[PDB]
């Protein structure tokens, strides 16, 4: 029942500041220290620092002690990471993690992506990828959604509000020459079910507060 | 600051193999303060082993941890497809440092791709651009050639590809090839096809549609 949920990630201009938050639930918040670990694209895990919610003090890796600070509100069971003077190499996924026992991290949040770039935010456009077969045809049909021209990363794609997970491939986004990202999400289903089951792709782009639901049906 | 040097940076092995990953601590590290985490694609790291040798709850017994001098070793005795992940060691001595990571890849038998073709949706057309999508589903190995032919006229430099990570169940890949043209150009031609050459196909497999049903 223990869970940590990060939020606050998005686009930050170079030199800007940003405040990430981590909501903890399922345990007594003051009984465990809470830490921040980041992972840059294609690189490894990096420890930032941690906070003792009961006594209020925090510890930091010296390469962040100046720039970053960590706080906590026991009232809301929440830890915070305030970051200043951001730069390109700060672009990363930021996890909060609970320390337990002999200083291991037993529970992690899903992470929140921070992009430090001077561009502008842009919600995506969603287009259907109609099914490859007709309902009365045999075998397997494939369908999907195309998510085009958004910035920055990331977008989340569920199918039928999460009820459909088996057979789903959400591809990595490719950076188009326009500087905007683009990806496809596809799923394979029994073609016979095209007539008895609706397929909706749920695209969410939090950096631009965009939520789109697109039905995918047979063409023409 | 103590650094953990992890090796190898990646390895390939077949299902059932015994794999070993080593982290060397630059200086002294207590056995209680050395841990191992497993990170699957797109997810947060999961605690795998704690205090050198203790399995975290809900971790199969084929994982084990050991140490010899300053060399800590994570052993997977019988590699499984769901063990496709990046593995990290972590040490504590007030501060924490992680090792660089070890990507573990799975080798398996050849699997031919399932090829699907997706014409642009009228909605996108109204916008002024047309994207045609070629889908290659559940194949192995990753090496695959996808050629975009519009009336046998091999296009070049106008399509981008994207590949998934290995599936955690059958270790297969999927690939999407997106071809982009203008509404104008999309109208000027009739037949659109992608041709796939892969080791699992004795001859290249082509999928096509004529704009206009």
């Amino acid at each position: 029942e223990v869970q940590l949920v990060e939020s606050g990630g998005g686009l930050v201009q170079p030199g800007g500041s940003l405040r990430l938050s981590c909501a903890a639930s399922g345990y007594t918040f003051t009984e465990n220290t809470v830490h921040w670990v980041r992972q840059a694209p294609g690189k490894g895990l990096e420890w930032i620092g941690g906070i003792n919610p009961y006594y209020g003090g925090s510890i930091f890796s010296p390469k962040f002690k100046g720039r970053f600070t960590i706080s906590a509100d026991t009232s809301k069971n929440t830890a915070y990471l305030q970051m200043n003077s951001l730069r390109a190499e700060d672009t990363a996924v930021y996890y909060c993690a609970r320390r337990a026992g002999a200083y291991y991290f037993d529970y992690w949040g899903q992470g929140t992506l921070v992009t430090v770039s001077s561009a502008s935010t842009k919600g995506p456009s969603v287009f259907p990828l109609a099914p490859s077969s007709k309902s009365t045809s045999g075998g397997t049909a494939a369908l999907g959604c195309l998510v085009k021209d958004y910035f920055p990363e990331p977008v989340t794609v569920s199918w039928n509000s999460g009820a459909l997970t088996s057979g789903v491939h959400t591809f990595p986004a490719v950076l188009q020459s326009s500087g905007l990202y683009s990806l496809s999400s596809v799923v394979t289903v029994p073609s016979s079910s095209l007539g008895t089951q609706t397929y909706i792709c749920n695209v969410n782009h939090k950096p631009s507060n965009t939520k789109v639901d697109k039905k995918v049906e047979p063409k023409s | 600051d103590i650094q953990m040097t992890q090796s190898p940076s990646s390895l390939s092995a077949s299902v059932g193999d015994r794999v070993t990953i080593t982290c060397r601590a630059s200086s002294s590290v207590s056995s209680s303060y050395l841990h191992w985490y497993q990170q699957k694609p797109g997810k947060a790291p999961k605690l795998l082993i704690y205090s050198t040798s203790n399995l975290a709850s809900g971790v199969p017994s084929r994982f084990s941890g050991s140490r010899s001098g300053t060399d800590f070793t994570l052993t997977i005795s019988s590699l499984q497809p769901e063990d496709f992940a990046t593995y990290y060691c972590q040490q504590y001595s007030g501060y924490r440092t992680f090792g660089q990571g070890t990507k573990v890849e799975i080798k398996r038998t050849v699997a031919a791709p399932s090829v699907f073709i997706f014409p642009p949706s009228d909605s996108q057309l109204k916008s002024g651009t047309a994207s045609v999508v070629c889908l290659l589903n559940n194949f192995y190995p990753r090496e695959a050639k996808v050629q975009w032919k519009v009336d046998n006229a091999l296009q070049s430099g106008n399509s981008q590809e994207s590949v998934t990570e290995q599936d955690s169940k059958d270790s297969t890949y999927s690939l999407s090839s997106t071809l982009t043209l203008s509404k104008a150009d999309y109208e000027k031609h009739k037949v659109y096809a992608c041709e796939v050459t892969h080791q699992g196909l004795s001859s290249p497999v082509t999928k096509s549609f004529n704009r206009g049903e």
